[PDB]
DNA sequence: GCTCCCAGCTCCCTGCTGGCTCCGAGTGGGTTCCGCCGCTCTCAA
DNA sequence: TTGAGAGCGGCCCGGAGCCAGCAGGGAGCTGGGAGC
């Protein structure tokens, strides 16, 4: 909804897991809208900087993921509606990847861009 | 699956139009007239028109009947081929910089000191100023004495000087400029810029030799040329088989007594006959000026059109009469 | 077109700009064409 | 007539209501002598103002400069108005000069009158070269119509039916299904609208193929769907095709008789009038029309020309103003009126158009030769070039008839004054007594009719139109009356005394075919 | 009861009607004309 | 420091072939049934 919708173009950066494109203000105020329980995004800034990538190429406005071939392509059909990124350039830290693997959520990279 | 429709918008405002239309969808999604489209696509390398992912052109029209930036596409929208989905979705990818804005656009500037604040960096730059004489511009050296004589907005601190809206110079402008306003990648200043502050060029018809490998010392004519690894097709002497060689393996070797040309350098544009080919130094007598030129095989080139005998500017020929003084 | 086929190759801008380049060379052949409108200059006069 | 511009978001509308014309004045505000203007290569242009009424909260902005508009010499707002010979020779201008010409950039320019086809009048001509047997054309245009004139064609096919050629229509639609789309699905009132005197068996055998072809559609909505079909913007289904048909029937079908649901029956009656004219043309009881009749040609002066050009480029100016205000309301800032108005886009466009003589804004093609340079060689030469008339029929052609000398020129144009070169006969020079009608509003005339006893067409019974005589004003049909006698005489004497009927407005009483037409145009 | 002359079929082919380019005699002389919009820094108040 | 200006930078009919659409003969194809 409007909480997921960004309010301004300044300091736009996308998440590393769900590729959610939201600003720093609503990362600080609300954190993630998809895997906030699996990431514990609230209450810190350095870990949010580590868990988000400031370089993203292209955005997609998926809001009906159950009937979207684009959502099936980027495997975001099971996620909540919002603003998502096609390509996210980055990687989670090894400890966060290992604790996500221990909790049972395998980290799949969103870097779908073709590197040369 | 919904299809993509091209709708035309104002150039440079596609992202703002997309933000405005999705905000309108937010404002009117709970109303009696929701937008039945699925999504919109605004590629970063596509300017002039955007894509609407929707089922019907009527739905596209009902989406784009908002801000007047989409009027020329509100007249008519076009369809995208089904195989073009992937091609739409694909995304393709003590220093020197160049300035973006101002009167100093596209000029080489030497980043001397880098501020750790990541906001501005100090640049040594050649001033394109008239020293407050014409304005009430080619590159030239800074003249502190001349600008002090002309006066105006000027502050003298020996070698350091401030003029014309906090323009700082020392001995050469030394001014802080924005990180977003400078380009730190893909500058590559030349030797003239180095004084102020590899390459492969093979052409068909030329003869190149192989100096290494099991096919050592083999002279063949150039048929093709590529970027880095050419995989050339050489026409070797007493060899009808068509080999493969890269530019790093090949060397531009020419037989004794042929018309040779200099592609670049001080001796560029000259034609002559070689005298003696050493391992790096090739000496030639040029044709219009029977003069000794010592050039590299890489700088050498073979062609059939001799020297025209005229300057680069097209004003004076060789062996000409001019006025040194009246 | 050369830069776009070198790097982008999205092929839709390629086809559309090739169509405009074809119209441009057709205008070079003849400014007046029954099938397409003639070119226009800022001076207000049709091209020759 | 230009509508107020309204835009949302906070709505606001801006309207122009009062003109403030001023004496010509450049800047230090000082008037220009026409002599010194033409010597300094200036123009004799007068400042123009309007007042602005905005309602965002009502704001009034009086005396707002639009631009400078050219004035010809010796006009009612010129400096050379009322000055005698002594005053004029003190002001170093010739007292014997006639005046009435524009001076642009110092250059001396004179408009040449253009001759045009008559407007809002049915016209029948021989069309044997085409597939049709006969054609009746009507150029429909309202007085101060923002859209340009349209043309309605009705055609008798050569073979035997009747179809129509309509604007924004790619097909030839039958008249009966046009009547059914209008709403008259009854054969009885279709017949009673296409004829006035019911006893017409010759009409029976020359109308029977059209209705005997078109009876199969009997529904107004089906007919409107057919109108929407084969159109410029056809609907996918009957939905919005009925809307396209309705807007064609309103805007495009006879705007000169009015555009309303109340005017729809007047449209039907007048369409019956043109098809009645076509039937009498086919019978030959009524003689056909000639394009060479200067009674059926009108003569445009600079007034209608300048009014039309100013209308179009004022619409362009309003487009610029509304897009400027839309840009500021997109930016979220209040629009500025003085930066919204463009003295350049009004005054420079008018000056370029008038100086060049090309009848466009900047590019348009456009008709040239509308204004030329006055031949200051002889007083007689100046008078001839001032009283010169232009027929815009195609020069450098073999079409003999429109450049032939016609009978209808006794006292209108001197016969023995023509150019000699490639265009002989398309250019005329005005005779002595000949004067052009200035034009007047016909509303007091219609009030005279209705205070008198000439009933409108909508209240009168249909069958009791057979005996009476038709009454048209400026071509469009107004009503009927039983006895045109003594009211023709009343109109003549009232025209003579200029009490309510002016001397300029004319009236013609066809007694061979029972009608009378009033021309205020 | 299956070929084969024949009948119906069925493509087969030459034979009739529409949108459409392209043309439209010889010199002087005068007048008008060839961006606009965008956009960032300089000096002024 | 901010505001607007100067200048750089980008955006009226003619003929006549002529193709295309359609319409009538025409032999092949395979049934129809006459013949053996």
């Amino acid at each position: 909804a409007l909480e997921t919708v960004p309010k301004d173009l300044r300091h736009l950066r996308a998440c590393l897991l769900c590729s959610l494109v939201k600003t720093i203000d609503q990362f600080e105020y609300d954190g993630c809208d998809n895997c906030d329980a699996y990431l514990q995004m609230k209450g810190n800034r350095e870990m949010v900087y580590d868990c988000t990538s400031s370089s993203f190429d292209g955005i997609i406005a998926m809001m009906s993921p159950e009937d979207s071939w684009v959502s099936k392509w980027q495997r975001v059909s099971n996620f909540k509606p919002g603003v998502y990124a096609v390509s996210v350039t980055g990687r989670l830290p090894q400890g966060i990847v290992r604790e996500l693997k221990s909790r049972g959520v395998a980290y799949k990279s969103r870097d779908t861009a073709i590197k040369t | 699956d919904p299809n993509l429709w091209t709708v035309k918008c104002k150039i440079g405002e596609e992202r703002a139009t997309a933000i405005s239309l999705m905000r309108k969808f937010i404002a009117y999604q709970f109303t009696d007239t929701p937008l039945q489209i699925k999504s919109v696509v605004a590629p970063e390398h596509v300017k002039g028109y955007i894509y609407v992912e929707a089922y019907k052109q009527t739905h596209v029209k009902q989406a784009i009947e908002g801000v007047g930036n989409l009027r020329l596409g509100y007249w008519n929208q076009q369809m995208v081929p089904i195989k073009e989905m992937t091609d739409v979705l694909k995304v393709v990818k003590k220093s020197w910089v160049r300035l973006k804005r101002g009167i100093y656009k596209d000029d080489i500037a030497q980043v001397d000191y880098v501020e750790p604040s990541q906001n501005t960096i100090s640049l040594k730059m050649i001033p394109r100023i008239d020293y407050d004489r014409i304005k009430a511009p080619p590159q030239r050296l800074f003249d502190a004495e001349k600008i002090r004589s002309l006066g105006g907005d000027v502050a003298s601190d020996g070698d350091f000087l401030i003029f014309e809206g906090n323009r700082y110079s020392r001995k050469f402008l030394f001014k802080s400029f924005a990180m977003s306003a400078v380009i730190t990648e893909g500058v590559k200043p030349t030797l003239s810029e180095l004084e102020k502050f590899r390459e492969h060029n093979f052409q068909p018809g030329d003869n190149v030799e192989v100096c290494e490998g099991e096919l050592i010392n083999l002279q063949g004519k150039i048929l093709s040329v590529d970027g880095n690894k050419i995989t050339i097709m050489p026409k070797h002497e007493d060899l009808k088989d068509m080999l493969e060689f890269p530019a790093q393996e090949l060397r531009k070797y020419f037989k004794m007594g042929d018309h040779v040309k200099v592609i670049a350098g001080r001796f560029e544009g000259d034609t002559g006959l070689i005298v003696r080919v050493e391992e790096n130094f090739v000496i030639l007598f040029s044709d219009l000026t029977m003069h000794e030129l010592k050039v590299l095989p890489r700088d050498l080139q073979l062609c059939s059109e001799t020297a025209s005998g005229v300057d680069v500017g097209g004003q004076h020929e060789w062996g000409e009469l001019v006025q040194l003084d009246p | 077109l050369r830069r776009n086929e070198q790097n982008g190759a999205a092929a839709h801008v390629i086809a559309e700009d090739v169509k405009l380049l074809q119209f441009h060379v057709a205008t070079m052949v003849d400014n007046e064409l029954p099938g397409l409108p003639r070119a226009m200059q800022k001076s207000g006069r049709p091209l020759k | 007539d230009a509508p107020p511009i309204d835009l949302q978001p906070p709505r606001y509308l801006l309207k122009f209501e009062q003109i403030y014309l001023s004496k010509p004045t450049h800047w230090a505000p000082s008037p220009m002598m026409p002599n010194e203007a033409r010597l300094r290569n200036l123009t004799y242009s007068a400042p123009l103002y309007v007042d602005i009424t905005k309602t965002v909260l009502q704001t009034q902005h009086q005396k707002t400069f639009i631009g400078k508009i050219p004035i010809m010499l010796r006009s009612t707002y010129c400096l050379l108005n009322g000055l005698t010979d002594r005053d004029l020779c003190e002001l170093n201008e010739c007292p014997l000069d006639p005046g009435g010409y524009f001076i642009i950039n110092g250059s001396e320019k004179v408009l040449i009158a253009q001759e045009k086809m008559a407007t809002n009048t049915v016209y029948v001509f021989a069309k044997k070269d085409s597939k049709y047997a006969y054609t009746g054309e009507c150029r429909s245009c309202l007085e101060n119509s923002s859209r340009p004139t349209s043309t309605i064609w009705v055609s008798m096919l050569a073979r035997q039916r009747i179809v129509a050629t309509l604007p924004y229509i790619k097909q030839e639609v039958p008249i009966i299904i046009v009547f059914r789309a209008l709403g008259f699905v009854s054969d009885r009132d279709i017949l009673e609208h296409i004829i006035y005197d019911f006893e017409d068996p010759e009409m029976m055998e020359m109308v029977k193929p059209s209705l005997d072809e078109a009876f199969v559609i009997q529904e107004q909505n089906v007919a409107l769907n057919f109108i929407g079909s084969r159109g410029a913007k056809p609907g996918v289904t009957k939905e919005k095709r009925i809307k396209y048909a309705k807007e064609v029937l309103q805007k495009e079908m006879l705007p000169h008789v009015g555009v309303s649901d109340f005017c729809e029956t007047k449209k039907a009656y007048f369409l019956g009038y043109m098809v009645h004219r076509l039937l009498l043309a086919a019978l030959g009881r009524r003689e056909l029309d000639d394009r060479d009749h200067y009674g059926n040609k009108r003569l445009d002066l600079a007034g209608p020309l300048l009014a039309f050009l100013f209308r179009g480029m004022f619409k362009n100016l309003l487009k610029e103003v509304r897009i400027y205000a839309q840009k500021f309301i997109d930016r979220g800032k209040d629009f500025n009126l003085e930066l919204a108005i463009k003295t350049r886009i009004i005054s420079d466009g008018l000056k370029y158009s008038l100086a060049t003589g090309n009848w466009g804004d900047q590019k348009k093609q456009a008709r040239a030769g509308v204004s030329q340079v006055l031949n200051r060689l002889t007083f007689a030469s100046t008078l001839s070039h001032l009283r010169r008339l232009n027929s815009p029929i195609g020069r450098d052609g073999k079409l003999a008839k429109p450049r032939q000398l016609h009978n209808t020129l006794w006292g209108m144009v001197c016969p023995a004054e023509t150019p000699e070169g490639h265009a002989v006969g398309l250019v005329k020079n005005l005779a002595l007594m000949a004067y052009i009608s200035v034009g007047s509003q016909p509303s007091p005339i219609l009030e005279f009719l209705e205070e008198w006893s000439m009933e409108n067409l909508e209240e009168i019974s249909p069958a009791a139109i057979a005996d009476a005589t038709k009454i048209f004003v400026n071509g469009c049909w107004v009503g009927i009356h039983k006895d045109p006698e003594q009211l023709m005489n009343t109109l003549r004497k009232l025209r003579r005394q200029m009490d309510i009927i002016v001397s300029e407005v004319s009236m013609i009483r066809d007694i061979r075919e029972r009608e009378i037409r009033i021309y205020t145009d």
